[PDB]
């Protein structure tokens, strides 16, 4: 009802009967849902107008925490709910919105929370079911409707409209289930196939009028023939109703099949061999098909049953026997199925044994339908047999590698050319990086022959035009007009319209370019996780939004381009075309300072091609490029080049433009940016023995200088002072300290201006002065040296913390100081005391923060800590009452908490003690949100803004639950020392059990989740990580004892072991525990014949069931696909940072895997470095690897392009080593953390766990270690890893554990 | 060529480019390019060529952090056997002996002896197949 | 003030150590054609085409200058790419086209047919083509 106001007098007369800018957005985002179609456009407009309004203050509000912004998030919702109209005209106004939103990382991007794609399923056995009888009703309606108003249609649907009356009453039950309304008024008035297609069958529906005469008599069942005969005269009355009867007919023709029908199926199979009329042929294929999922849908209801319906399944069964998978495959390259295909094809490799190499030749075509990143090179890398040469070249092509080798697709197509196009794909790689000149060439070259590539090839130089700017290059733009144009060939026929000047009829024009982006966005529809695969499409339509910005200024929010830039996901590929957009952009505008700003443009090009890497190519761009000279500009294009090779020749060379630069003057950013060098000149001085660390000091000095305000200048001469004070000590220890504070004071300043890297390292420095003054408390009990003088060094290392904490923020502090607090608490207290009591008030700042820390609190004895927890209350309650008070309410629930941990099928615990449903019925307790471990973690503070961004962020930022309290019966998962679950209903109202352990430390999994997650907040930073577009799944543990640990069921979780006990009832094949018990190791087996007999028990034990389970798992073949990419996404390179860090073994039952897409979880990991593995047995794997389980995984083949994709992931994990190094630290320095498994301690160490941490570094080296003497590859490592899974004899290594037969 | 020979020289390329998981890749395809499961060759210069690959392949291995010794001296001993004649299968030998021999004495000049002495052997084998590895031997 | 003698003096060594020594000792770095000069001592393709681009993209009033990109294309040993830069230049000059058909025709020794033989065959050049011209007797 409420609606966007003309006047603001009208909406407040409806304002006071419903009962500021983020508010009236919530208001618009109830506005972008729409009652009405045409409500909506009018909404539409308003809303693009709001984003308008917005202006800078919209970017404000985008940005603010490295966390998407959750306002942002209403606007992401506002996004799914965007440009999706059918009318084009709705969903383009959406579109033209989004556009001014501009594109979110979708890494970036945190609405993973919608069901989206997830739902019941739609299918049921039909007939018996309402829905099919609503679906004929729903047949009925529209086109069979519209056949009913042709009277010669009519007849015969009047004939099933009465039919249909008869078969189901109007009424009220079934006028409750029916739509009604207009249908109502209907549903009054109501009361092996030659033939098919070729020739009399034409386009379906006559194919199906003949099919359904032959249905009705194949179906056995006499109702089943006359639903048939009923939607026979529907179906000549409509070929919608037609093809709706056809799945009913197929389901009917399943239900009873003739011997000629059968023959009848196959000459439809054939039929579909055979195969606009075939598309449609195609796709009544794909409706056979989908027939056959509904039969399977009814032959696994069979299944579920315990004879005839058996035979029927066998019957349905031979049908799928006659269908060839392979060669349904091939019709479904001819329908481009592709992850479908690719189904299709898996079951073929299932159904048949087939050559390695025959499989992969289909699959080279698959991977091409697939476009997978790995693509034909992944499938090739698999493929055992050598690439055929044009093969080869479409490798390349799924490599992408671009720069050298595109001459080598030429040169094949040099020895021999059979395809202008392939000819026109040697061209793209002939423009190769943009190169002008290559195109010149390449355009006489496309002349001279005479192709439709030629002309797309003439488009290209249409697109080398537009990065012309030049006139003469529009009048090539105009040879090209008057031929088809490529989208992006449209894309340059816009730049050809900015040269036209046309205005609103180039904006007509534009609107057309829309039209093509709104034919990929029909292509963007699709299964959750779609919107990040086509989100670099909607780059392009974002680019093209800023694109009318630009036409808009050329006919005369912020829409910044570089800011614009910045909210976009960044990709090597997106910041190509990115680049491009800027440079068009440059190219239009006629100013000398645009020419200036184009360089500019060029240079933030070099920095995204800094990250692609091809450095040659980026040098070879600034060449195409450049002008505008830039000293520091040329700099970063030498460090670029440098980081690749020679960064010292490029640093000596950067010194020459630092000393062309300065003679004085800062000049902004330049002086920042001499800085910047300095701290280059400083890594080139680590790097040189000849340069020296005393002088590289003087330089950070002089950096610091240079900036005193910027974050980055400080910090990384914090790291070098760090690095510097280790070498100092040189091991001495010892006096350590003051130098300490010196590099501390760098680190202040670094935190005071703030960054994204600073905040990781800001927690690294924490943890050095935490273990600084645990070293002094020691010096003062040794007595060693003088106790006063390290005494001195410590209260002014206090002091400068008390300083640092002024300048430092809670919200700043985030997760790190919570971290750091379990660690600080201290025997000596006094000034780490007071460090405490700083940690304190963060505590204070937020109350969710405070109430984990207090849990961890009540499990320790803690009486020194329940003391400093009274100081923190006594703070509390000088900074509010109520904050004193609501420490007080949080008490009370840590009590409720505790009753349900003691947890003296479901159990009413609640209904067994009045007091605990009392609490729960209490509004007195403070409102809690649910504990997540989304929920756990602090937002971000934003990368844009150095200080106050984690202010204005919530220090963590989520809606925030408040307790409804728990049902009073709860089901319990029962196990020894069994965790006892029970939902308390959210503010939202959403309830999950949550069940703690006896025997299980919520506080270690605690830990673990803090380190966890930190690269998937990386993941969503890295390009990497959002092509895999996946998550990386995080335990969430809430209970204050440390005996028992609490987590909320994850919905959809299933045992590995579960899983595999499940696979044997549905194979029915049945090993017994007894008969497991039967088989016998010694303890000294002999490794050879231990792996023996494990090889055959585990071949007879476990045929793999892993493919079966996928199918399960989604009824869609892309559907299934998209669970192997999730399956993917499980382990991998998760597996692998469990394998770096050495710590998991978590066991096959306690892995968990989500029903829908599958994804791999580590339960209750507590050994570290293997600790349990060298317990008893020991397993060689790094993650276990079931072979039926990889073999799932593996569809055609168990190795994963995925799986080396996520080894790269974890070499880029390596890449950030002091994040993973600081982690490392946190973990053995919390106290609740135990390095070696609190009334021992109110206020674990291992000398192995420090071990460990070395090899920690040596993970992050990829050295092997083991290996006797040695050199680390990671690409080599991860081979290793598969190799260390795939051996059988570390399989009879291992005893228990997985214990899998596959 | 059937037998990886220039693409087993490629897998040289990527022993150039520095890549052990790439080169290594390279030598499991240049294994299977002379057969699946390829016999040393009956041309002498196939089996050469097969040797030589064995002796990449131990490169290949000093390359990789984690190697197995004996396995690298079973490539040595399928690369003298290629041809005792060859002075690289017995050069590649000799080199492996030598990383052998500072494990083998374990720091210690004692522990090492008779290694040593099978090493001295291949040393002289390899110089009279060759004089180009011999000056390097006679050192 | 020496360092335009100097690159004079370069090309007349003839040597990439001395041209190498001559980039270190200049105060400003070479651009555009002294950046050309100095991609020749580098030796590297990838750069050289680059430099050849980007010297195009400022100005493209030499043939020269074609051929050096040209020379980018022989580095690169493509033949469908030599035929393809071909192609390109001998609409590109007007007033001198076949000035790089020469090296069109080592492109052709490359190619090794008779026919592609043949066009260079027809192109004539007053030029000693280097081994280009023996190709010619070799077409035959
Ligand atoms: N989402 C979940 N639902 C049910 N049980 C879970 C879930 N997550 C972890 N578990 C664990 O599942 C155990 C029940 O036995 P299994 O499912 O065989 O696994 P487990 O090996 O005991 O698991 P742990 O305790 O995590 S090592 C309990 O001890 C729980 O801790």
């Amino acid at each position: 009802f409420l609606p966007d106001h003309p006047e603001l007098k009208k909406i407040k007369a409806v304002l006071q009967e419903y009962r500021d800018l983020q508010t009236t957005l919530q208001l618009s985002m109830k506005a972008i849902q729409h009652e009405n179609v045409d409500v909506r456009i009018h909404a539409l407009t308003s809303l693009k107008e709001t984003l308008y309004k917005n202006q800078e203050k919209l970017i404000k509000y985008a940005t603010d925490s490295e966390t998407v912004e959750p306002i942002i998030s209403q606007l992401v919702t506002v996004l799914l709910k965007g440009c999706q109209d059918a009318n084009s005209q709705a969903r383009l106004l959406c579109g033209e919105c989004l556009g001014e939103l501009g594109a979110i990382d979708p890494g970036r991007l945190d609405f993973s929370t919608t069901e989206t794609q997830g739902k019941d399923f739609t299918f049921v056995t039909g007939v018996e079911d309402s829905s099919f009888a609503y679906g004929l009703l729903m047949e009925l309606t529209r086109a069979y409707l519209a056949y009913a108003d042709n009277s010669r249609a009519q007849d015969s649907a009047a004939y099933a409209i009465q039919e249909l009356l008869s078969i189901y009453d109007c009424r009220h039950q079934l006028w409750r289930r029916f739509p009604e309304h207009v249908r109502e008024i209907l549903e009054p008035h109501l009361n092996k196939k030659p033939i098919y297609l070729s020739k009399l069958g034409s386009n379906f529906a006559e194919w199906s009028a003949s099919w359904a005469g032959y249905l009705i008599t194949k179906v056995r069942h006499d109702l089943a023939s006359k639903i048939f005969t009923c939607c026979s005269i529907m179906m000549k009355h409509d070929f919608k109703v037609t093809i709706y009867l056809l799945p009913h007919i197929l389901v009917y023709v399943l239900l009873g099949c003739n011997q000629e029908d059968q023959q009848e199926v196959y000459a439809e199979i054939m039929a579909v061999l055979k195969h606009i009329a075939s598309d449609l042929c195609q796709l009544s294929t794909q409706t056979v098909f989908s027939m056959l999922d509904h039969l399977t849908q009814w032959a696994r209801h069979k299944f579920q049953a315990l004879t005839v319906d058996y035979e029927d399944y066998q019957s349905v069964t031979r049908f799928l026997d006659l269908i060839p998978q392979d060669t349904l495959a091939v019709a479904s390259f001819r329908s481009k199925a592709y992850t479908r295909a690719v189904m299709h094809f898996e079951s073929f490799i299932t159904e048949k044994k087939q050559n390695i190499q025959e499989h992969l030749g289909f699959l080279q075509k698959l991977y091409a339908a697939m476009h997978e990143p790995d693509g034909v090179a992944g499938v090739s890398a698999i493929r055992k047999a050598e690439p055929s040469l044009k093969e080869q070249i479409l490798e390349h092509e799924s490599l992408g590698l671009l720069r050298d080798a595109t001459a080598c697709y030429d040169r094949a197509i040099q020895l021999e050319p059979d395809q202008i196009i392939h000819y026109h794909g040697v061209v793209k790689s002939m423009l190769g990086l943009g190169q002008l000149s290559t195109v010149i060439t390449q355009v006489n070259g496309v002349h001279a022959n005479r192709s439709e590539w030629t002309d797309e090839l003439n488009t290209y130089r249409v697109e080398a035009a537009w990065k012309l700017s030049q006139w003469d290059l529009v009048e090539n733009y105009l040879a090209a007009d008057g031929k088809s144009t490529t989208w992006s060939v449209r894309l340059g026929q816009l730049l050809l319209s900015a040269k036209k000047r046309d205005i609103t009829a180039f904006y007509d024009s534009l609107k057309l370019v829309r039209a093509e982006q709104i034919v990929p966005l029909s292509a963007a529809s699709f299964e959750r996780g779609s919107y990040q695969r086509g989100y670099e499409y909607i780059v392009r339509l974002h680019m093209l939004c800023e694109l009318e910005h630009s036409i808009k200024p050329l006919f005369q929010d912020s829409l910044n381009w570089v800011a614009r830039l910045e909210m976009t996901q960044n990709s090597y590929r997106a910041k190509e075309p990115i680049l491009a957009l800027r440079r068009a952009l440059l190219s239009l505008n006629k100013r000398p300072d645009y020419n200036e700003m184009v360089g500019e443009c060029w240079l933030q090009s070099a920095r995204v091609a800094r990250k692609a890497g091809h450095h040659q190519t980026a040098y070879n761009a600034l060449l195409n490029a450049g002008e505008s000279r830039l000293a520091e500009l040329y700099v970063e294009r030498a460090k670029w080049l440098w980081s690749k090779g020679d960064v010292h020749q490029a640093l000596i060379v950067l010194q020459k433009g630092v000393e062309l630069c300065f003679p004085t003057p800062p000049e902004g950013k330049n002086m920042l940016i001499h800085g910047r060098a300095m701290l280059l000149v400083g890594r080139f001085m680590e790097e040189t023995a000849n340069f020296e660390s005393n002088a590289i000091m003087k330089k950070y000095k002089d950096v610091t200088a240079c900036l005193p305000e910027w974050e980055d200048g400080h910090f990384y001469l914090a790291k070098y002072y760090d690095k510097l004070m280790p070498m100092v000590t040189d091991n001495k220890m010892e006096k350590q300290g003051d130098l300490i504070r010196y590099i501390v004071l760098h680190f202040g300043r670094s935190l005071q201006y703030g960054n994204q890297f600073i905040y990781q390292s800001m927690p690294r420095m924490l943890t050095l002065w935490l273990d600084y003054g645990t070293k002094a408390y020691e010096w003062e009990k040794a007595g060693r040296s003088d106790r006063v003088q390290m005494r001195n060094d410590l209260g002014k290392i206090n002091k400068v913390i008390t300083e640092h904490t002024n300048y430092l923020a809670p919200y700043q502090f985030l997760t790190a100081f919570s971290q750091l607090i379990s660690r600080i608490c201290h025997s000596h207290d006094e000034v780490f005391v007071v460090l405490m009591e700083i940690i304190a008030k963060v505590f204070l700042a937020y109350p969710q923060q405070a109430m984990w820390m207090m849990t961890a609190v009540s499990k320790s004895s803690y009486p020194m800590r329940v003391n400093r927890c009274k100081e923190i209350l006594n703070k509390a309650i000088h900074m509010k009452k109520s904050l004193e008070k609501f420490v007080g309410d949080a008490t009370r629930l840590t009590d409720k908490l505790l009753e349900l941990c003691n947890k003296p099928s479901t159990l009413s615990m609640s209904t067994h003690f009045k007091m605990l449903k009392k609490l729960v019925e209490e509004a007195t307790f403070s409102e809690i949100l649910i504990p997540l471990q989304s929920v756990m973690i602090p937002t971000l503070p934003s990368i844009l803004g150095t200080h106050a961004n984690h202010a204005s962020h919530e220090p963590f930022p989520g809606h925030w639950a408040y307790i409804a309290g728990f049902d009073d019966m709860v089901e319990i998962l029962a196990s020894l020392q069994k965790p006892k679950k029970i939902s308390l209903k959210g503010s939202d109202g959403k309830f999950y059990i949550m069940m703690c352990k006896p025997k299980d430390d919520l506080r270690k999994d605690c830990r673990l989740m803090e380190f966890n997650s930190l690269i998937n907040k990386c993941l969503r930073k890295d390009a990497e990580s959002r092509r895999r577009e996946l998550h990386i799944r995080t335990y969430a543990v809430i209970p204050l004892n440390d005996e028992c640990g609490i987590i909320e069921w994850v919905n959809n979780t299933a045992g590995l072991r579960p899983i595999l006990t499940k696979l044997y009832k549905e194979k029915g094949v049945y090993m017994t525990g007894k008969e497991l018990r039967q088989c016998m190791l010694p303890k000294s087996a002999a490794l050879s014949e231990k792996l023996k007999v494990f090889r055959e028990f585990l071949l007879p034990r476990h045929p793999p069931i892993f493919h079966e389970w996928f199918l399960r798992t989604f009824p869609d073949p892309t559907s299934w696909y998209s669970s192997r990419s999730a399956y993917c996404r499980s382990t991998a390179v998760m597996s692998m940072v469990g394998y770096i860090l050495g710590l998991g073994d978590r066991h096959g039952e306690n892995i968990l895997f989500d029903s829908l897409t599958g994804e791999c979880v580590h339960v209750d990991f507590n050994c570290l470095f293997n600790k349990g593995e060298t317990f008893e047995v020991p397993e060689i794997v790094p993650f276990r690897l079931t072979h039926n389980m990889v073999n799932g995984m593996g569809p055609m083949g168990t190795e994963g392009l995925f799986r080396r994709a996520c080894e790269v992931t974890m070499r880029l994990m390596r890449d950030q080593r002091e994040p993973l190094m600081s982690v490392l630290k946190t973990f053995l320095h919390d106290p609740l953390v135990e390095w070696s498994k609190h009334s021992k301690a109110p206020l674990v160490v291992n000398e192995k766990a420090k071990t460990h941490v070395l090899d920690i570094e040596q993970r992050l080296q990829g050295v092997i270690k083991t290996r006797n003497r040695v050199p680390l590859s990671i690409e080599g490592h991860v081979h290793y890893l598969i190799q260390e899974a795939t051996d059988e004899n570390l399989l009879c290594q291992m005893y228990l554990g997985w214990t899998p037969y596959m | 060529s059937r037998l990886a020979e220039l693409y087993v020289e490629r897998a040289k390329w990527l022993w150039s480019k520095g890549d052990v998981h790439q080169a290594l890749i390279v030598l499991q395809k240049g294994v299977e390019l002379c057969f699946p499961e390829n016999e040393t060759p009956p041309e002498g210069k196939n089996m050469l060529i097969h040797g030589r690959a064995m002796l990449l392949v131990g490169r290949f291995m000093e390359e990789t952090a984690n190697f197995e010794s004996n396995a690298i001296m079973k490539k040595y001993k399928d690369v003298t056997a290629c041809l005792p004649e060859w002075e690289d299968g017995h050069f590649y030998l000799a080199k492996y002996y030598d990383k052998l021999m500072p494990m083998v004495t374990d720091n210690k000049m004692e522990k090492q002896g008779d290694l040593i002495r099978y090493i001295v052997l291949h040393f002289g084998r390899s110089l009279q197949y060759g004089n180009q590895f011999i000056y390097q031997s006679m050192p």
